[PDB]
């Protein structure tokens, strides 16, 4: 071997300095409210509008909208006057005896200034670097976490595949990153429709999804509206813009970093349980103009994908360790509860989880790198996969070849400027390299 | 905190 102070430890990736990054997802993920009904048994899917009015029954505190958060780039009155004529259609419908499958609005000034003119009927880039702000790290933990209720439903009525899907699903169902794959699910359905459907109208659409509560009973779930704006989509690249009006009872002043592209209006008061009792607290309507594509909206649909491909993952850790124990540990690993993995860190050093907190934890990276899916993403998953290979036999004491090491983190850091979600997965290989060449 | 990465350690 070389003399030891010739041999090359990896450096920590460098990521860049610059303003705090700021929330870019399609839809709110910790920071959504849902206002919810209980299905009638045997009921199906409803008509959107109608599940949507009768949501918004279930909340007794609606109040005269006012801002209370601008957006700094924006027409702050538009938006306001935005939400006023959300009401006043639905009122429209509410007087109707039938509730309509879809509904187009009046194309009115603000809506024109969110959405864009009329155009005749045809014959992310964002540049400065970023800092990593600690909300991403949050969201994350949040996704990893298990909701009250169940997001996925049984189907229609080999021991290890069997055994080991029904292990996971288990695991999984009541997994928050579950409910941001059949909210994902529902929204780009119903967006995807009416882009295909009604290219020049905009049209008001309900942010649905359903689940199961601990007693086993069918909700529906109402986060907001999306109005979607004109949408001639020729090819999967072409944009279609729209405006997102959803529920919160985040206050948008104690991280106003996140919410940089949003203007918040208070729309309600809601009556919440604490410590010391009950207290009068603001709903918040958090609002923005972002865009999609037919390619984006068609991976929202597939975004079940995730819970195929993080079980994948699991397989593969079982598949090993039944390898060298010569038995099959399945019921084991979800049974006895006693085998832990690294999964976790504080200041403290690592922290070792059970094989449920493994099982979502790689669903929620999954789902993440669905939701902040980027070509630097892509980039950063090829090249940092190359790193960690030479770190695993480092650690293992083989001396692989450093002399293109170089080449290689400049092809990495080429990928950190200013994305949340790959400069917290770059955070996270600095954290691993610190523990794995202690 | 939850760090995928931390599993490359076992």
């Amino acid at each position: 071997s070389i003399e030891p102070f010739l041999r090359t430890t990896p450096r920590p990736l460098r990521l860049p300095d610059g303003p705090l990054c700021h929330q870019r997802s399609k839809f709110l993920l910790m920071d959504a409210l849902k206002l919810s009904i209980e299905d009638p048994s045997h009921e199906g899917e409803g008509i959107p509008l109608y599940d949507a009015i009768k949501c918004m029954k279930t909340f007794f505190g609606w109040k005269e909208p006012n801002i209370v958060k601008p957006h700094e780039k924006g027409i702050n009155p538009n938006y306001l006057m935005a939400w006023k004529q959300v009401l006043a259609e639905l009122q429209d419908i509410e007087n109707e005896e039938k509730i309509p499958r879809t509904k187009n609005m009046k194309r009115t000034s603000q809506l024109k200034w969110a959405l864009g003119e009329n155009m005749a009927p045809e014959k992310s880039d964002e540049p400065e670097p970023r800092s990593l702000a600690s909300w991403v790290q949050n969201e994350f933990n949040k996704a990893c976490e298990l909701t009250d209720s169940s997001w996925i439903e049984l189907d229609e009525i080999e021991h290890i595949a069997s055994m080991r899907r029904n292990y996971f699903t288990a695991e999984v169902s009541h997994c928050r990153a579950t409910e941001y794959i059949m909210k994902g699910v529902y929204i780009n359905t119903a967006l995807l429709n009416a882009s295909c459907a009604a290219m020049d109208d905009f049209q008001l659409i309900p942010m649905i999804s359903k689940c199961r509560t601990k007693e086993g009973r069918r909700k529906t779930n109402l986060y907001g509206f999306i109005i979607k704006g004109r949408s001639h989509l020729r090819n999967d690249t072409d944009v279609v813009n729209f405006v997102s009006m959803e529920f919160s009872l985040t206050d948008p002043r104690l991280e106003p970093h996140k919410w940089e592209k949003y203007c918040v209006l208070e729309i309600g008061d809601m009556l919440l349980r604490t410590a010391i009792g009950q207290v009068s607290r603001p709903m918040f309507l958090y609002v923005r103009t972002n865009g999609t594509s037919k390619i984006k909206m068609k991976w929202g649909m597939e975004m079940r994908r995730c819970l195929l491909q993080s079980l994948q993952q699991i397989e593969s850790m079982i598949e090993a360790e039944s390898s060298v124990k010569e038995k099959d540990m399945t019921k084991e690993f979800f049974e006895n509860k006693s085998e832990t993995w690294p999964i976790g860190e504080s200041p403290r050093g690592v922290e070792e989880g059970s094989i449920g907190k493994v099982c979502r934890t790689l669903l929620a990276k999954s789902v993440f790198n669905s939701l902040y899916a980027s070509p630097q993403l892509e980039g950063f998953s090829a090249e940092s996969r190359k790193l960690l290979l030479i770190v695993q036999a480092l650690r293992d004491n083989l001396e692989p070849g450093t002399f293109d090491l170089g080449g290689l983190y400049e092809a990495i850091e080429e990928c950190l400027i200013n994305d949340p979600w790959v400069l917290l997965n770059a955070s996270w290989f600095n954290s691993f390299l610190t523990h794995a060449l202690k | 905190d939850y760090n995928p990465y931390l599993l490359y350690l076992k």
